[PDB]
């Protein structure tokens, strides 16, 4: 074995988990072979890695990678092509057969037949927030990453619960500073002074009765990921329910 | 604007600040509508009197 | 128009009449969406059938 490699599959909750095996012909056989080649007056080898594709299942299909693969042949390089893989709905882990081939055109144009094709198990190795009191769940129908200027915009929230008491929630945005190491002492304040100053909710204390279009305008600009001021609350048995979801860039 | 039968509409009225070197906000506080009366002790701390004058 | 949250607003739509010597309103009555079926007796008086045809 010469080309040392690793299998990296990264898991995302946008129903995607990409795969990019990294390869690098490391020093272990290089320290011997590039001194035999140094005795034979060569220090720029070229193993023509040009043929490589993946396999998904028993239907061994070449999945279309997100990146390209031309004739890659140089000395001491290292490559990691990224391939889009569909994320499963559960722990159905598709074992995979990583196939590759490099035709080792050595010094004095000496080709050598070699390939790197083997199989393993391609495990990854690892919107909505639920309630605390009721069966209520909160999601935003409009997409949680959205573009706007400093002007007005429409924002829309899902309320789905059990219809045993299907009512009496209230919103309020609570535009005041949470009053709160010295650089962290002026970091938590500058977090809170742009939470409570950025957007303003133009219909607060909105009685809900499912669907409601909540009404904001934002003043100053930035990335308001998990815009966390707004609090709905159940008027019986008052618990501070929070919706820490959604985002808004203002450029 | 328009408000139908329950629909609140938050009016966003822009103003300026005030300048503390232009008005004195420590003047005779809570002036009575009619002069005179009993003239009883305030029964409050002077600092409290300051913040009551500003908040009025 | 405008209707706020309970306020009815009676729309006053003007039309013309119809002419009884222009349309025949005694044509096949209450036509079925799909042809065929059992073909059971109507079980109603012919005069009643007349006023049901007009009121449809």
């Amino acid at each position: 074995l010469l080309n040392m490699r690793l299998r990296n599959i990264s898991l995302k909750s946008e129903h995607c988990i990409l795969s990019s095996l990294d390869f690098q012909t490391s020093k272990a056989s290089e320290q011997l072979t590039k001194k035999f080649i140094y005795p034979q007056e060569h220090n720029s080898f070229l193993k023509l890695n040009f043929q490589e594709i993946s396999y998904k299942l028993i239907d061994g299909t070449s999945q279309i990678e997100l990146d390209p693969i031309c004739p890659l042949k140089v000395p001491l390089t290292a490559f990691s092509y990224d391939s889009i893989s569909a994320t499963f709905k559960l722990v159905l882990l598709p074992k995979s057969t990583q196939p590759h081939r490099v035709k080792i055109t050595l010094a004095y144009e000496l080709e050598l037949h070699p390939n790197l094709k083997l199989p393993v198990r391609t495990s990854w190795e690892t919107s909505l927030v639920n309630s605390k009191l009721s069966n209520v769940k909160f999601k935003f129908i409009n997409s949680n990453i959205k573009v706007i200027k400093g002007e007005k915009f429409t924002m829309r929230l899902q309320i789905i619960n059990s219809s045993s008491s299907p009512l009496d929630l209230v919103v309020y945005y609570n535009n005041t500073i949470n009053p709160i190491t010295l650089e962290n002492q002026y970091q938590l304040h500058n977090k809170y002074r742009k939470i409570a100053e950025g957007i303003i909710l133009l219909s607060n204390d909105y009685k809900i009765p499912y669907f409601a279009d909540l009404r904001f305008i934002g003043i100053m600009s930035g990335y308001y990921g998990t815009l966390s001021g707004l609090k709905v609350l159940d008027l019986n048995t008052n618990e501070l329910i929070e919706v820490g979801n959604g985002a808004s860039v203002l450029i | 604007y328009h408000v139908e039968a329950s629909h609140t509409s938050r009016i966003i009225v822009p103003i300026k600040k005030i300048d503390y070197k232009k008005y004195n906000f420590e003047n005779t506080p809570i002036p009575r509508i009619f002069p005179g009366r009993q003239f009883i002790q305030s029964g409050l701390n002077e600092e409290q009197t300051i913040e009551m004058r500003q908040k009025f």
